[PDB]
RNA sequence: UGUCCCAACGUUGGGCCCGGUGAACUGUACAUUCCAGUGCGGAGUCUGGAGACACCCAGGGGGAAGCGAAGACCCUAUGGA
RNA sequence: AGGGAAACGUGAUUCAACCUGGGGCCCAUGAAAAGACGAGCAUAGUGUCCGUACCGAGAACCGACACAGGUGUCCAUGGCGGCGAAAGCCAAGGCCUGUCGGGAGCAACCAACGUUAGGGAAUUCGGCAAGUUAGUCCCGUACCUUCGGAAGAAGGGAUGCC
RNA sequence: GUCGGGUGAGAACCCCGACGGCCUAAUGGAUAAGGGUUCCUCAGCACUGCUGAUCAGCUGAGGGUUAGCCGGUCCUAAGUC
RNA sequence: GUGGAAGUCUGUUAGAGUUGGUGUCCUACAAUACCCUCUCGUGAUCUAUGUGUAGGGGUGAAAGGCCCAUCGAGUCCGGCA
RNA sequence: UAUGCCAGCUGGUGGAUUGCUCGGCUCAGGCGCUGAUGAAGGACGUGCCAAGCUGCGAUAAGCCAUGGGGAGCC
């Protein structure tokens, strides 16, 4: 079975996301709909996810901007791995 | 022209196909990508 | 107006691609029957015997 | 230095075409330097970079010929182009003027002057283009 | 250091859409034998350019008084309008 | 009315010289030819004479029955359509 | 709220878009289905999936080429001009990439082209090529005719500016 | 296009400024199809670029496309399975 | 006078077409191009997209025209040495 | 004695020749069905870095058991 969450997507753009709007981008399975994404994130790190934006990439993978409440800091949640 | 989400895949990984041998390789081997693919010089499939 | 050259400028229509079934780009996306293995057409795969020598 | 990067940056947040931003030609080397937009607005606010001033065509010679018209010249045989029917719509001034006949009626007839019998008369002699103007017509009017 | 009259009659054995630039050559050539200097040493001043571009790149002017300036350790001349 | 008598001058891009780039056609061999002759009767190459110091640049194309195409015409084939 | 350095207008004419009518034509009659309305209101929850970069063309497409070819829609209301979505000139916007340059008054020759006295089709298969005429208004207009037309016949005059 | 200048081992053609021009149903703006990463950034010049190149749609590495209310999706057309 | 009909007229509006130059080109920019000239331009009009007809068969306002640079019988492979 | 002719010498261009064979061609013996318990084939994935090939299949150049084998291996 296909886990929901792939890895961290790590760039100058998700930083900025991170530090300015608390959010965090992921590299999740493309079948994976936004749903999937925001409960395997929440399970995944405790925190409260408030929305999430998909998009197919010319990877072949799919990405997930993820943002987290006002209650949780993604700068936080991120830095410990 | 409007592109399916199994078509954006193929492109993805003809793009992908179209990167150099890695430096590494050539030394591991004591020494060319035979399948590389020029977006105007070639025509993909579909 | 030529046949050649400047008959070649309006084709810009897609008929076959990628086939899902035997993967060559043959699959006529109008027909929806590959020219290549027959899908689409037929269960049994499309071959002749003049695809090679009578004798091979 | 290559400032084409930065042009195509000023050019939007300066919201301007690209051939109207200006660089300062002594400060190419700053200019260079400036990465993100930011970097551009704040050599904006340094004069750095400047949009050029876009004209307008001038419609003073054109406001001249236009007086000269208003009042009556430069219209001669030798200043028209198009067939007469093209400078003046025949259909349009029919209905200019068979209008503003059937407006005169109208008063003359609420104000009293015509009896709905008379005013009938000269509407449906108007209408058969019988007055050349409302002038025309009030003259006739006059027995 | 002088100010120069330059004759610009040769610039009509130039195709007359050209005026402009074969003008700017002689000025350059000009000066560089007036001048006893390279015309590699000649620099004209940006006035010199707009006085020969004025009318255009067809309508040259026959003649030019340039102010020109001769010197340093190579050898060269700067000039401009007058 | 430059179609012509009857051509001239001018304009622009070429052409010519220089830097850079850089093909193709074609090639049995030999080859400075010319006048004649001869030869399968339409010869730079045979025979006789004449002429001819070598190389190079530009030209308009007389000749190489110039290059291009196993003649469409015509006939033949116990050919095709 | 926003935006603007600032002022952060008021009226008017002509009026694309959009709206709403009337007339006329057919030996031509100008889709269908989903859906919407009909059928109120509060609060709350849900609204997943796929596309989204860029070119869109004298270099991103088809034509073996960074090909002078071919290739659909919308912007048809930017100014002068004028009948005009025409010319010509000019904005906004775009460009100097229809991408090799330097030099010779720059010859012969060639390609595009201007002007040629006198004659005026003698040229040539043939006026081929080129040229003449020209917009607008007024006068005026033959043979013939299917009475519609021929007709802008032809011919004559005017034409700017103040 | 020209004159200055910037960068650079190297500059006619990479960049800045001025002067001079070109495009006005297009040489502008938005897009369908088609292309398919060509988009942005950095680093480069052995290939590609009708010369050169410090430039590039080239070479290499990274990065980039976020929708309840724009499209698809749904409906039915000629017609197709 | 009104009205505004027309396989109507002028018309490089857009768009479509292609008469002459037997120009330019003719190892092209191009395996049908460039320029000037010329025709149609409210209709038997032009056009995009979708869709139907297939090889002795289509399609053809008929030229033996056209059916992907292929047509008095497409193209591919086989019969085939 | 320029331009140049013939032959050679040195260097080059080119890749013939000779030598070599991880590939073919042919014959011979043995063996011979797979698939809805979803085959064959294809697509896309899968490696620390991984473009191609091979393998493998989200347990992804691999996991387990038994036997063999052996100090090496990836
Ligand atoms: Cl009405
Ligand atoms: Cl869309
Ligand atoms: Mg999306
Ligand atoms: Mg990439
Ligand atoms: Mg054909
Ligand atoms: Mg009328
Ligand atoms: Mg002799
Ligand atoms: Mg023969
Ligand atoms: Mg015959
Ligand atoms: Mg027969
Ligand atoms: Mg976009
Ligand atoms: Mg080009
Ligand atoms: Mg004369
Ligand atoms: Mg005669
Ligand atoms: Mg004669
Ligand atoms: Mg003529
Ligand atoms: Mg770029
Ligand atoms: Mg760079
Ligand atoms: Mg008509
Ligand atoms: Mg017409
Ligand atoms: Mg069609
Ligand atoms: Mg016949
Ligand atoms: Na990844
Ligand atoms: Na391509
Ligand atoms: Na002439
Ligand atoms: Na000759
Ligand atoms: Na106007
Ligand atoms: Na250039
Ligand atoms: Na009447
Ligand atoms: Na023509
Ligand atoms: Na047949
Ligand atoms: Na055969
Ligand atoms: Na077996
Ligand atoms: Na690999």
């Amino acid at each position: 079975s296909w886990d929901v969450i792939k890895h961290p997507h790590v760039t100058e753009k998700a930083m900025n996301d991170m530090d300015f709007q608390n959010k965090l981008q992921f590299a999740v399975d493309d079948r994976a709909s936004k749903g999937e994404v925001a409960d395997a994130v929440e399970e995944q790190y405790d925190v409260t996810v408030e929305q999430v934006n998909t998009q197919n990439t010319m990877d072949g993978e799919k990405k997930a901007v993820v943002r987290l409440s006002e209650d949780d800091d993604a700068q936080e949640v991120a830095s410990r791995i | 022209g409007k592109k399916s989400k199994a078509t954006k895949k193929r492109l993805a990984k003809l793009d992908n196909q179209n990167s150099r041998v890695p430096a590494w390789v050539m030394l591991k081997t004591d020494e060319r990508n035979h399948k590389r693919r020029h977006w105007r010089r070639n025509d993909t499939d579909e | 107006t030529g046949a050649g050259t400047p008959s070649q400028g309006k084709k810009n229509t897609t008929t076959h691609t990628k086939c899902r079934r035997c993967g060559e780009k043959s699959y006529h996306t109008k027909k929806k029957v590959c020219s290549s293995c027959g899908f689409g057409k037929s269960a049994k795969r499309r071959d002749y015997e003049w695809q090679s020598k009578a004798g091979e | 230095t290559d400032l084409s990067a930065q042009k195509r940056l000023a050019a939007d947040v300066l919201d301007v075409g690209k051939n109207r931003v200006w660089f300062n030609p002594e400060r190419q080397g700053d200019i260079a330097d400036a990465i993100t937009r930011e970097d551009v607005r704040e050599l904006v606010d340094e004069g750095a970079i400047q949009a050029k001033d876009k004209k307008g065509n001038s419609r003073g010679r054109a406001r001249e010929r236009q007086k000269k018209r208003a009042k009556g010249h430069q219209k001669g045989a030798g200043s028209r182009k198009g067939k007469a029917g093209a400078r003046q719509n025949s259909k349009e001034d029919w209905e200019s003027r068979i209008r503003a006949q059937r407006t005169k009626l109208r008063e003359l007839r609420d104000e009293g002057t015509l009896s709905s019998s008379q005013y009938r008369d000269l509407y449906d002699k108007a209408g058969g283009g019988e007055f050349d103007s409302v002038a025309d017509l009030e003259r006739y009017i006059d027995a | 250091e002088r100010v120069v009259t330059i004759p610009l009659r040769d610039a009509r054995a130039e195709p007359n859409h050209k005026r402009a630039d074969k003008a700017m050559i002689l000025i350059r050539e000009h000066l560089a034998k007036h001048f006893s200097v390279d015309e590699d040493a000649v620099r004209l001043d940006p006035s010199i350019n707009e006085a020969a571009w004025a009318r255009g790149r067809a309508n040259t002017p026959s003649k030019i008084r340039v102010r020109a300036a001769r010197f340093e350790e190579e050898g060269e001349a700067i000039v401009e309008a007058e």
